[PDB]
């Protein structure tokens, strides 16, 4: 529904604002430098925490809007198939893509992908798929989604052989 | 801690000691030229390094496209154009310092807030 | 939850649970039986608290009691009015009889 | 029962995933020991008499962590000071008259420079490290040092002698830097302390999540960390169960092993029943010693040639 | 007695070197000798810790920073207490002291390590405690034909479970 | 302080572990004795200013009435604390001869540091008297007080034979335990002995098991 979609949009927007504020603080060289962790590690932790909170909040918002005549709601509270995260990803937001915990690294020098200027850490440049499966993905986000899926496939293809050996 | 080469044959002078007047004779080993050094400091280690964050300032950084652009002013020329980039010395340990270079004054300046 | 007093005041039973509850209020014999059973219970409590050091109570165990006593109620129509005809001596003998008739190790020697 | 247990452990290892090792490779290591570490961590519990004293916890950390000169040396430089009893460096005169209130030494000064924070983080005043190297040799090195109250921390040292001294001093200071222990037991690296809690029995006979501080490490050793003061020697624990077995006997070995395997297989996809896991532990430990299921480990038993 | 007279000579030298050249020379050498006896009240040439405390006090007098300690010991600072101080970290001078506490505070901060904190929600209930403080995760473990795992982590008691 | 206090406290705690060794091995020691406080220990064993004198600090001990009542054959034991950091061949030779003369069958020997093989080649001499070696570093902390270590108890030969006849095993199908095991060395048992193990199970609480020291 329209108003709920608008609230989703502004929720993601204020999350982006929090991220930008943190980046300004970091680039102004005053940070708490979180204990046990290096400066960049603290920065990455803060931003990933913010983005995942955004995704969770938006998904909860969509779910609590959703009508009782909605059939995917009917299945998901009826047990069998689907999930909260499935509803959230098909309607509200995909969320930040992942390559072993760290988000998408600068394979190209200083940048993730050749469509941006160097030395960014804004989430859309490094791979936050803000959008949703209903609206489809901007092509950069499409690429990062492909990265995450490929990681899952290769992990399956190695773990199956090793677990078979070690079962025998 | 720098090296001084023998002027007579381009080989670095080595520390060797006056056995009686007690002076630093940087002597050549290739030829017999000898030289008196200036300070008793000879060897130097620096077990901790923290330098290199402003590397590779070429005279024409602005010719690259992929550097971003901003609107801070050069506090020498106050031109509103400038170019900024991350610290160059890529350790796991470095900072988020931005180094601003302006095309007009060709001058570098940072944004530290200590 | 567990402590019962038959001669003192504070933990005295309501005598309408059992029709022969009034007259037994005062017997030293049944009081002794209840007291030693209570001591047995508190020894079990100390033992469990030293084996499960955290205090987790949910554990995998054999045959469930709760369903059995529940359907016992739903079969034999317990009410809210009739005092039970159970007697204290009957209860505390029956538990120990079941306690021994449980059998995992057949045998005759001391070790078994 | 054995086949039942084997299948019941095998199948949920198939749907299991892949800082600290976990997952499939950790399970392979602990099922296939292979005394290699990759996370040799061991948790240390404090003495209960020190419940929450952070300074006490740091004090135990400073007692336990291994440190050499790498940990403390900022700067090293060499010098030719010709005068055996006066200094070419202007600043190092008060130090000279401190240590002057036994002459036949090379006039080749070696100079060191430390960090005050890296000294008193571990409560090393530099006085005992100066006398520490002094008692380390006592035969070849004059060792002269500053006060701990100065704004710069320097160690003055010269070789005594009964040519070529540059590279001997280089080798000597290299050995200096490398091998002089300062405090703490070796094979223990940077140690951190977390703020845990424990469902302790309440004094009124209930349970409460009372917090306490725990020392945690990134190396392994056992024969010494039990012996340090201020520690609980009873509840110490290590992931590397082979060392647990060696120090504590194979009963504690198999208990630790069962703890480890339960931890790995209950990180996700819990749970299997207890008895299967216990049977696996017992058949892997019923020889008086640990026996990995390899091409050789259980295979080289006095067992049927056909199987 | 050689160590006695040597410490006395050093003390007379450093108090004669003071900016307040004391005309009470006998009084200040009385201060010197009474500091000598209260100093040897620790060990009296029996342990090297006597020499260590001697180094501490001698260099503290010398240091400059600080110089005012000379006048303060000349006009007060009753030395039998200053046998039993051991308390060089709290003297000569105050700015270095303040530097010491801020160094120690930063060290204590850097000692205690990683504290990742498990962002939550409130929808599910605990499998054991049965309260709603539930925290989760996403990733997919098995083959591609199925969705994520929907990891669970309770925080009211610390319980873990899972939902399909 | 410097190392004197650590040396004193380490010696004190090693003495504690010693003492409880001998106590649970079955020799008769007053319950107050094992928690003897450190300052009292030092007052008992300071010579001049801080030095502990280990030579006289050793002691004899006697089997309990109960341990005699089950086990018919244990003579008095005897402990030792040599003061040299090394181990002297003549020193231990005097030790083993003193054991022989006093007619002892179990001789507890504690070394500060390494033992030269010449001073330990003749350790397995004079049967049936047996000689046992220990480091203070191995004795600074009682092993059994660790909570992962279950209770260990010893089997008489009679009840061991009863166990074999009941469970119909033959003497090799029991799970084993090494001679070089820490708890095995704590108990001091030798080849062919059976240790009953009581550990706190989780599906029945209390569970029994046995091992063989082979
Ligand atoms: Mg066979
Ligand atoms: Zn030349
Ligand atoms: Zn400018
Ligand atoms: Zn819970």
């Amino acid at each position: 529904d329209g108003p709920t979609m608008r609230e989703i949009t502004e929720t993601i927007a204020e999350a982006k604002k929090k991220v930008l504020d943190v980046t300004k603080e970091a680039q102004a060289n005053l940070l708490t430098a979180k204990h046990g962790m290096t400066l960049r590690e603290s920065f990455e932790d803060n931003v990933v925490r913010f983005l995942n909170e955004a995704r969770d909040k938006a998904g909860r918002l969509a779910e609590v809007n959703l009508k009782d005549l909605n059939n995917v709601k009917q299945m998901v509270m009826a047990g069998s198939k689907g999930s909260f995260i499935n509803i959230a990803q098909m309607s509200a937001c995909v969320g930040q893509q992942s390559v072993e915990g760290k988000r998408i690294a600068f394979g190209f020098v200083d940048r993730t992908l050749p469509h941006f200027s160097k030395d960014d850490y804004s989430p859309e440049s490094k791979g936050f798929v803000e959008n949703s499966y209903l609206r489809g993905l901007t092509p950069q986000e499409f690429f990062f989604h492909a990265m995450g899926g490929r990681e899952g496939l290769i992990d399956t293809a190695v773990k199956t052989a090793e677990t078979g050996y070690i079962q025998r | 801690t720098t090296f001084r080469f023998c002027r007579d044959c381009n080989n670095m002078l080595y520390p060797r000691e006056d056995k009686e007047n007690n002076r630093l004779l940087f002597e050549c080993r290739t030829c017999s030229y000898v030289e008196e050094a200036g300070s008793p400091l000879v060897y130097r280690h620096e077990l901790i390094t923290n330098i290199g964050e402003t590397a590779g300032v070429v005279q024409d950084i602005g010719s690259d496209p992929t550097l971003p652009r901003s609107d801070r002013e050069c506090p020498k020329c106050h031109s509103r154009e400038n170019v900024f980039f991350q610290s160059q010395q890529r350790r796991k340990d470095t900072s988020m310092v931005l180094f601003f270079v302006c095309l007009s004054c060709s001058h570098i300046f940072t944004s530290d807030q200590k | 939850r567990y402590r019962v007093d038959l001669l003192n005041t504070d933990h005295t039973l309501d005598p309408s649970l059992l029709e022969s509850g009034s007259e037994i209020l005062g017997d030293l014999k049944l009081q002794v039986l209840l007291d030693e059973e209570y001591k047995q219970l508190v020894k079990d409590r100390k033992f469990l608290r030293e084996v499960f050091v955290d205090g987790e109570a949910n554990w995998p165990l054999p045959v469930n009691i709760r369903r059995i006593i529940q359907n016992a109620q739903q079969t034999f129509h317990i009410d809210h009015t009739k005092p039970s005809d159970l007697t204290i001596k009957d209860i505390v003998l029956g538990v120990k009889d079941l306690q021994e008739n449980l059998l995992v190790l057949r045998g005759k020697n001391e070790i078994i | 029962v054995g086949v039942l247990a084997a299948q019941s452990i095998g199948e949920p290892a198939t749907q299991m995933t892949l800082k600290v090792t976990s997952g499939v490779p950790r399970l392979k290591e602990i099922l296939n020991v292979a005394k290699n570490m990759k996370t040799p961590s061991l948790t240390v519990y404090l003495e209960p008499g020190h419940a929450a004293d952070q300074e006490q916890a740091k004090l135990i950390r400073s007692a336990i962590e291994h440190t050499t000169l790498k940990s403390v040396t900022i700067a090293s430089e060499i010098y030719y000071d010709p005068d055996p009893r006066s200094t070419v460096i202007p600043e190092d005169e008060e130090i000279i008259q401190l240590h002057f209130s036994f002459d036949q030494q090379s006039p080749w000064l070696l100079r060191l420079e430390l960090d005050r924070a890296a000294m008193n983080d571990k409560d090393l005043t530099m006085g005992q490290v100066g006398e520490r190297i002094k008692q380390t040799f006592k035969n070849d090195l004059f060792v002269i040092w500053s006060e701990d109250n100065d704004e710069k921390l320097i160690i003055r040292c010269r070789v005594v002698r009964p040519a070529e001294e540059d590279h001997m001093l280089k080798k000597i200071e290299n050995t200096m830097l490398e091998n002089i222990t300062l405090r703490g037991v070796e094979n223990i690296e940077r140690v951190v302390m977390m703020k845990y809690d424990r469902k302790v029995p309440s004094p009124t006979g209930e349970y409460v999540k009372e917090p306490e501080w725990v020392l945690e490490t990134d190396g392994v050793n056992l024969s010494e960390v039990m012996t340090v003061p201020g520690i609980d020697p009873t509840r110490i624990y290590t992931n590397s169960f082979i060392d647990i077995m060696e120090v504590l006997g194979i009963e504690a070995g198999r208990a630790a092993l069962y703890k480890e395997v339960y931890n790995v297989i209950a990180s996700d996809g819990s749970y299997v029943n207890y008895r299967h896991m216990a049977l696996l532990v017992d058949v892997m430990t019923t020889q008086g010693g640990l026996t990995s299921v390899t091409r050789h480990g259980f295979n080289r038993s006095n067992t049927g040639a056909l199987m | 007695h050689k160590l006695r007279d040597q410490v006395l000579k050093a003390l007379y030298d450093v108090l004669a070197k003071e900016s307040e050249h004391p005309p009470q020379s006998i009084l200040h050498t009385a201060k010197a000798i009474e500091s000598e006896m209260n100093k040897v009240n620790n060990c009296d040439t029996n342990e090297a810790a006597y020499k260590a405390r001697y180094r501490i006090i001698y260099s503290n007098v010398i240091s400059k920073n600080n110089p005012d300690l000379k006048h303060k010991i000349a006009n007060g600072d009753i030395t039998p207490e200053f046998l039993a101080t051991c308390d060089a970290k709290d003297l000569a001078p105050a700015p270095l002291k303040q530097k010491i506490e801020e160094i120690a505070k930063q060290n204590l901060y850097n000692a205690q390590g990683a504290t990742i904190e498990r962002s939550v929600t409130d929808r599910f209930t605990c499998g054991k405690c049965k309260e709603k403080k539930v925290s989760y995760y996403q990733l997919q473990t098995r083959s591609a034909d199925e969705p994520l795992t929907t990891f669970c982590t309770c925080e009211a008691c610390g319980n873990r479970w899972k939902f399909s | 302080d410097q190392e004197n206090e650590r040396n004193i406290s380490r010696l004190w705690r090693a003495f504690r572990t010693v003492k409880e060794m001998v106590k649970d091995r079955g020799y008769f020691i007053t319950q107050e004795e094992v928690e003897l406080p450190l300052e009292d220990f030092k007052a008992k064993y300071c010579d001049s200013m801080g030095r502990p004198q280990r030579k006289m600090m050793s002691f004899q001990a006697n089997p309990t009435e109960e341990s005699i009542s089950k086990f018919p054959d244990m003579g008095s034991l005897w402990v030792e604390f040599c003061d040299e950091p090394s181990v002297g061949v003549k020193t231990m030779k005097t030790f083993v001869i003193h054991i022989q003369e006093k007619n002892f069958q179990t001789g507890i020997f504690v070394y500060q540091n390494n033992i030269t093989p010449s001073a330990m080649k003749l350790v397995p001499s004079i049967p049936p008297a047996t000689i046992e070696t220990f480091n203070e570093a191995a004795l600074v902390v009682n092993i059994t007080h660790h909570e992962l270590v279950p209770k260990h108890i010893r089997l008489s030969s009679d009840e061991k034979r009863e166990l074999l006849k009941r469970y119909r095993l033959k003497e090799s199908q029991l799970p084993r335990i090494q001679r070089a095991d820490p708890v095995a060395l704590y108990l001091g048992l030798k080849r062919g002995e059976v240790v009953k193990i009581i550990r706190k199970s989780e599906t029945s609480g209390r569970y029994a098991s046995y091992r063989i020291c082979m």
